[PDB]
C-alpha cells in the first residue's frame, strides 16, 4: 500500500556527467556530522566514480595516507582519525585499497588478526571489542578476508552455522537468531553465503519471492513489508536477487524508471526517493542498481562486493552465484 | 541556518574536548557531560558510546556501591531519553544491552515494559523486538507468555509482520523437535485465516499462511480434518476473490491450496488461476511463470509415477 507517486517531470535519462561532478566536488553541516562513517563515505564516492570511469578525479595519495592513519595498533581500521576501530570501516578500507591496488599500505597480518579476534564461540562476529553481534559483521569479516586472500583464517563452518541459524520462515535473514527478515540483512547473508560457497543452502524460490514482493507499483523497492521504497533498499534487494539467480523476478523497466527519478537534475547525485536531498550513499546505490540492470554507460558491478567486477577479476575473487 | 552553524560549532568543540580528555586519560564525569550533548542528536557516533563505557567502567572501580548504582540509574534515564528521540539507533540499543548485562540485580520486568511501550509506538521496530528477545532470554520468560503477547498485538491493530514473525519462532519452541504438530497447525491456520479475512490487504498474514501450508506432513498424508479445512479455505478464498477482484494474495493462495490438496486433479484450475493472477499482478509475471513451470514439472513427475 505505502508507496511514492512519481511525477511526470521526474528525470527519465541518466545524468552521469552531473553525478561525477557531484561526487568530485563532495566535501569541499552534514559532512561534519557524518565523520563517524567517513571511511565508508570515501568508499561510496570512490566506488561510484570508478563505476562511472572517473576514479582518477579523486585524490588517491591523500586517501592512502588517511587509511594508514586510521589503522589502529590492534589491526582494525576506524572511520576517521581518532575514532575507534570497527569491522565496518575495516571492510571499507580494504575495499578502497583493493580499488587502488594498494593493500600493502596497511598491515594485512594485523587486519587478519583483528577479524579473527572478533569471532565468537557460536561462529558469529562482533563488530568490535564491545560485542554487538550482527550478521552484517559476518559479511564484513568474510568479505574483508576474501579480498585479502585470507578466508582460511576464521572458523568458516561455525561462521556458516551461525548465519544459517539466522534464516527465517519466509526464506530471509535477520541480524541475529530469531530476528525478522530485512533486505539489508539478506544482502549481507546471501553475500556471506556466496563468499563461503553455501548458496545451495538458501531456498532461492522462497527468498526470491519475498524479495520480488518488495517491488511497489511505483517500481521502487522497499526493505521489508509495509515500508516506503528507497533507492538503496532497491540495491540490497537487486544484489540479493542476482546472487540467488532471480534478478528477472522484478520488473526491470519500472525499477529503472524509479531509480532515474531519484536523480537531482540540477545538482547531480541520487536521493533515497524522488525530490529528496541527494547524498553519496544513494548515489552509489542508485548507480550500482542501474549497472546490475544492465546500463551500458556504467561498469559491471559485483553484486557481492559492490565494486567493479574488473577489480575483482584482477584480485581473482569472484564468488560463483546461483545464476 | 545560523543555528545549524551554532549547533555544528557546539558539537565540534564538544567532540574535540572529549577526544582531548581521552588521550589525557581523564576518564571522568566531564566526559559523560560532553557526550550527552552530542549523543542526543547524533546517536550513531559509536566512538562516543565507547567513551561512555570506558568512563563508567573506570568510575565503578574508584567509587562506592551506592555511587555506582546512582551512575547506572542516571545512565538508564539518559538512554531512555535518547531512545525517545531516535528509537532506531543500533548504538543506543546496544549500550542499554551492555549496561543491563553487567548489573548485579537488573529489573527485567521493567525492561519488558519498556519494550511494550516502544512497540505500542512502532510495532515494526526490529531493534525493540530484538531487545525484547534479549530481555526474555535473560529473564527466562517462557515461549507461552511471549505467544500470548503476540496475539494481543495481532488482534488489537495491523502492522503485524513482526508479530507473525515472532510467532513463527515461538511455536517451534513450544513443540521442539530435533514441521509443526497438526493440532497446533490447525489452530494457527484458523488464527491467520481470521487475520486475512479481517484485512485481506495485509500481506503479512498471507506470507505466514504460505509457511503454514508447507509446515505440514504431505498431501497423501492429508487427514480428513485437514483435508476439509483446506477445502474450506479454498472456498473462502474464492469468496474473497469475488469481493476483491484485484487482490493478488488471495489468487496466489488459491493456487497454493490446490497444490496442497491435489496437484493433478486441480491442474486445469491451477493454470486458469495463473492467467488471472498474472493479469492482476503483472510485475510478478516472471516469478509466476517460473512457479508455474516448476509446478508443471512436478505434475509431469507425478504422472510418470503412475503404475
Ligand atoms: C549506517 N547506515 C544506515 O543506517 C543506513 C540509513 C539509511 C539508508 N537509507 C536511508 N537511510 N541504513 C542502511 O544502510 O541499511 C543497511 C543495512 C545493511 C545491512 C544490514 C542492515 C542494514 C548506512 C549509512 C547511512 C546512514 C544514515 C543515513 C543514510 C545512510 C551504512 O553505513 N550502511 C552500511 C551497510 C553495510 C553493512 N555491511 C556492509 C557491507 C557491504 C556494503 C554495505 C554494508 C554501508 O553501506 N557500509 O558501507
Ligand atoms: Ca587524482
Ligand atoms: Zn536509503
Amino acid at each position: 500500500q505505502k508507496d511514492v507517486t512519481i511525477k511526470s517531470d521526474a528525470p527519465d535519462t541518466l545524468l552521469l556527467e552531473k553525478h561525477a561532478d557531484y561526487i568530485a566536488s563532495y566535501g569541499s553541516y552534514e559532512y561534519c556530522m557524518s565523520e563517524y562513517l567517513r571511511m565508508s563515505g570515501v568508499y561510496w564516492g570512490l566506488t561510484v566514480m570508478d563505476l562511472m570511469g572517473q576514479l582518477h578525479r579523486m585524490n588517491k595519495e591523500e586517501i592512502l595516507v588517511f587509511i594508514k592513519s586510521c589503522q589502529h595498533e590492534c589491526g582494525g581500521v576506524s572511520a576517521s582519525i581518532g575514532h575507534d576501530p570497527h569491522l565496518l570501516y575495516t571492510l571499507s578500507a580494504v575495499q578502497i585499497l583493493t580499488l587502488y591496488d594498494s593493500i600493502h599500505v596497511i598491515n594485512v597480518d594485523k587486519v587478519v588478526a583483528y577479524v579473527q579476534s572478533l569471532q565468537k564461540e557460536d561462529g558469529s562476529f562482533a563488530g568490535d571489542i564491545w560485542g554487538e553481534i550482527d550478521t552484517r559483521f559476518s559479511f564484513c569479516a568474510v568479505a574483508t578476508l576474501a579480498l585479502l586472500g585470507k578466508l582460511d583464517a576464521i572458523n568458516v563452518e561455525k561462521a556458516i552455522e551461525f548465519v544459517l541459524s539466522c534464516m527465517n520462515f519466509d526464506g530471509g535473514f535477520g541480524c541475529r537468531p530469531g530476528s525478522e527478515s530485512h533486505a539489508g540483512q539478506i544482502y549481507c547473508c546471501t553475500g556471506f553465503l556466496a563468499i563461503t560457497s553455501q548458496l545451495h543452502q538458501v531456498n532461492s524460490d522462497l527468498l526470491g519471492w519475498w524479495l520480488c514482493e518488495r517491488q511497489l507499483p511505483s517500481g521502487g523497492l522497499n526493505g521489508r513489508p509495509e515500508k516506503l521504497p528507497d533507492v538503496c533498499y532497491s540495491w540490497w534487494v537487486l544484489a540479493s536477487l542476482k546472487i540467488i539467480g532471480r534478478l528477472h523476478w522484478i520488473d526491470r523497466e519500472k525499477l529503472r524508471s524509479f531509480i532515474l527519478a531519484c536523480q537531482d537534475e540540477e545538482t547531480g547525485g541520487f536521493a533515497d526517493r524522488p525530490g529528496d536531498m541527494v547524498d553519496p550513499f544513494h548515489t552509489l546505490f542508485g548507480i550500482a542498481g542501474l549497472s546490475l540492470l544492465g546500463e551500458e554507460q556504467i561498469k559491471p558491478v559485483s553484486p557481492v562486493f559492490c565494486m567493479p567486477e574488473e577489480v575483482l577479476q584482477r584480485v581473482n575473487v569472484q564468488p560463483e552465484l546461483v545464476s | 541556518r545560523l543555528e545549524r552553524e551554532q549547533k555544528l560549532k557546539l558539537y565540534q568543540s564538544a567532540t574535540q574536548a572529549v577526544f582531548q580528555k581521552r588521550q589525557a586519560g581523564e576518564l571522568d564525569e566531564s566526559v559523560l557531560e560532553l557526550t550527552s550533548q552530542i549523543l542526543g542528536a547524533n546517536p550513531d557516533f559509536a566512538t562516543l558510546w565507547n567513551c561512555r563505557r570506558e568512563v563508567l567502567q573506570h568510575l565503578e572501580t574508584e567509587k562506592s556501591p551506592e555511587e555506582s548504582a546512582a551512575l547506572v540509574k542516571a545512565e538508564l534515564g539518559f538512554l531512555e531519553s535518547c531512545l525517545r528521540v531516535n528509537p532506531k539507533s543500533y548504538g543506543t540499543w546496544h549500550h542499554r544491552c551492555w549496561l543491563l548485562s553487567r548489573l548485579p540485580e537488573p529489573n527485567w520486568a521493567r525492561e519488558l515494559e519498556l519494550c511494550a511501550r516502544f512497540l505500542e509506538a512502532d510495532e515494526r521496530n526490529f531493534h525493540c523486538w530484538d531487545y525484547r528477545r534479549f530481555v526474555a532470554a535473560q529473564a527466562a520468560v517462557a515461549p507461552a507468555e511471549e505467544l500470548a503477547f503476540t496475539d494481543s498485538l495481532i488482534t488489537r491493530n495491523f502492522s503485524n509482520y513482526s508479530s507473525w514473525h515472532y510467532r513463527s519462532c515461538l511455536l517451534p519452541q513450544l513443540h521442539p523437535q530435533p514441521r509443526l504438530p497438526e493440532n497446533v497447525l490447525l489452530k494457527e491456520l484458523e488464527l491467520v485465516q481470521n487475520a486475512f479475512f479481517t484485512d485481506p490487504n495485509d500481506q503479512s498474514a498471507w506470507f505466514y499462511h504460505r509457511w503454514l501450508l508447507g509446515a505440514g506432513s504431505g498431501r497423501c498424508e492429508l487427514s480428513v480434518e485437514k483435508s476439509t479445512v483446506l477445502q474450506s479455505e479454498l472456498e473462502s478464498c474464492k469468496e474473497l476473490q469475488e469481493l476483491e477482484p484485484e487482490n493478488k494474495w488471495c489468487l496466489l493462495t488459491i493456487i497454493l491450496l490446490m497444490r496442497a490438496l491435489d496437484p493433478l486433479l486441480y491442474e486445469k484450475e491451477t493454470l486458469q488461476y495463473f492467467s488471472t493472477l498474472k493479469a492482476v499482478d503483472p510485475m510478478r509475471a516472471a516469478y509466476l511463470d517460473d512457479l508455474r513451470s516448476k509446478f508443471l514439472l512436478e505434475n509431469s513427475v507425478l504422472k510418470m509415477e503412475y503404475a
